[PDB]
């Protein structure tokens, strides 16, 4: 009871800001242009800010990203669809220009 | 860039963290323009160094 | 133990405290190890001949 | 539901069956009425309210035993909408009989895995259940903890 | 398009009917579109023809003045991703970070894992785009995709 009590008020799903910038980049590239410095802390405050979900589930900390509970399911989630709608979009690709 | 990392690569403040004896960055802008410089990843670079 | 490819490549087992008195006293509605009476259990000719 | 199938012959021992998600919307419940009283043989017990008093009420039990109690040790039960949900961190009202009562329902049924948010509580079912064979195996292959039971 | 594109267009279902002037292959056309024009999934094509058979797909053969709007359609689905959004997938496959992936386990992830691919094309993009070490540079295997 007393870790629901936690996970549900607090914030147990954290990241340092350059493994979420290097995984979850594939969420958003152009939040995070590469080519150009961009801190971590204000990419982080980018991406996020970029991904549309109720901005009231996290909080930024340091050097790591707060997220509540529910948070880290959904970006995961998230991903995952991406990362299939690319691969068949990748095959698009390869598809067409072999068919080329 | 290599002698601009250089330069930037001791910019990299750390901090000894309250009980562990470990560095951790504060000065992560610094570490994160070190890394793009030469290419690594701010995270998995000041991981390695620390 | 994974390997960067992922695939398995080692497994290490660890053990911490053994209740080693067990095999000497156990209390009323338990067993002592089950291998004790797993070997007696089959009678297996070659194992009560060994 | 007809992704279950996946499970094969161990399916019905990992998540609720279809008629359960259909009588979850017919349940007859009242939110402001329905709530847990502590018992002696047993530490909660459901109970209907039958009036109000100020700071003092009282209800009868499921058993039809009169009962009060101050407002202070009543808790309200959990809508039927969230009976045996998977996670527990997803109960909308938490304490003691909520937990209690979500794991006595999924174990009558030997649903033994339950989430707990950031843990997991596993319910020991003395009998087998076919879900320890090869086939489960490939089934739980790179699936996450939104998708598999 | 221009009038004289959809006649260039034309001419690929004229060489690729065998019949003298009734054939257009419901089952290859689809494929052919990536060519002239963009590319899309398999899965829209199909959303636009309204999931048919498979026995459809390998029997039916359509008329073509009704696929000259069809040509129009399967250019149309827009959001087609870039060259970063194709580079940063094949990393998820690379668990090394250098810039390498292993063909044994990138002809697997291409065969098995998205949608069905012609597995000798497979075989066949690939080869002679490896390397000594059994790998690919896949910045350079999606900058030759995206190009040509
Ligand atoms: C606090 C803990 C639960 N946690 C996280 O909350 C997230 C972690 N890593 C990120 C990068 C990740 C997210 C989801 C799946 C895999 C990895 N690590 C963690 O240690």
């Amino acid at each position: 009871l007393e870790g629901i009590r936690i996970c549900r008020k607090g914030f147990p799903n954290r990241i340092l800001y350059g493994d979420f910038r290097q995984r979850y980049r594939i969420l958003n590239p152009a939040a995070i242009p590469e080519g150009q410095f961009i801190d971590s802390r204000k990419g982080a405050e980018k991406l996020l800010s970029s991904l549309d979900i109720d901005h009231n589930q996290y909080k930024f900390g340091h050097t790591k990203v707060f997220f509540k509970a529910g948070l880290l399911g959904l970006l995961e989630e998230m991903r995952d669809e991406r990362l299939s709608r690319i691969i068949t979009r990748i095959q698009a690709q390869s598809r067409g220009v072999l068919a080329r | 860039k290599l002698t601009g990392a250089i330069m930037h690569f001791g910019n990299m403040k750390f901090k000894l963290k309250q009980r562990e004896e470990q560095a951790e960055p504060d000065g992560t802008e610094e570490a994160d323009k070190s890394a793009y410089l030469m290419g690594l990843n701010s995270a998995d670079l000041l991981k390695g160094l620390c | 133990h994974f390997g960067a490819t992922g695939k398995l490549a080692s497994a290490d087992i660890e053990t911490y405290l053994l209740e080693k008195s067990r095999v000497i006293f156990q209390l009323k509605a338990e067993r002592d190890y089950h291998i004790f009476y797993q070997i007696l259990s089959n009678k297996k000719p070659e194992l009560l001949d060994m | 539901d007809s992704e279950m199938a996946v499970f094969g012959a161990a399916a019905p021992y990992l998540r609720k069956s279809e008629k359960e998600r259909l009588e979850a919307q017919t349940r007859p419940f009242d939110l402001k009425k329905d709530v847990f009283v502590p018992d002696d043989k047993q530490e909660f017990v459901k109970a209907k309210i039958v009036s109000r008093e100020g700071g003092k009420v009282t209800a009868e039990t499921e058993y039809g035993k009169t009962v009060t109690v101050k407002e202070d040790q009543v808790m309200q039960q959990n809508p039927p909408k969230f009976d045996k949900i998977e996670d527990m961190a997803m109960l909308t009202f938490l304490h003691e009989p909520a937990v209690l009562y979500n794991l006595k329902d999924r174990y009558g049924s030997w649903m033994i895995y339950t989430y707990s948010g950031l843990f997991c509580v596993t319910v020991n079912p003395y009998k087998w259940l076919p879900v320890y064979t090869p086939e489960v195996v490939a089934a739980y292959r790179g699936k996450k903890r939104s998708e598999a039971p | 398009f221009s009038k004289e594109q959809q006649e260039d267009f034309k001419e690929a279902f004229l060489l690729f009917d065998r019949t003298g002037e009734c054939k257009i292959t419901l089952s290859q056309v689809g494929d052919v579109l990536r060519a002239l024009g963009t590319n899309p999934t398999n899965a829209e094509v199909k959303k636009v023809l309204g999931n048919p058979s498979n026995e459809e797909m390998n029997a039916k053969k359509i008329e073509f003045e009704q696929f000259l709007p069809m040509m129009q359609a399967i250019s149309n689905n827009k959001d087609q991703g870039g060259y970063e959004d194709f580079v940063e997938g094949l990393r998820v496959f690379d668990k090394e970070g250098n810039g390498t992936v292993m063909g044994a386990e990138l002809r697997h992830v291409l065969a098995t894992l998205g949608e069905k691919m012609k597995e000798e094309e497979v075989e066949a993009l690939l080869a002679g785009q490896e390397d000594s070490n059994g790998c690919i540079n896949y910045e350079a295997f999606v900058k030759h995709i995206m190009s040509v």
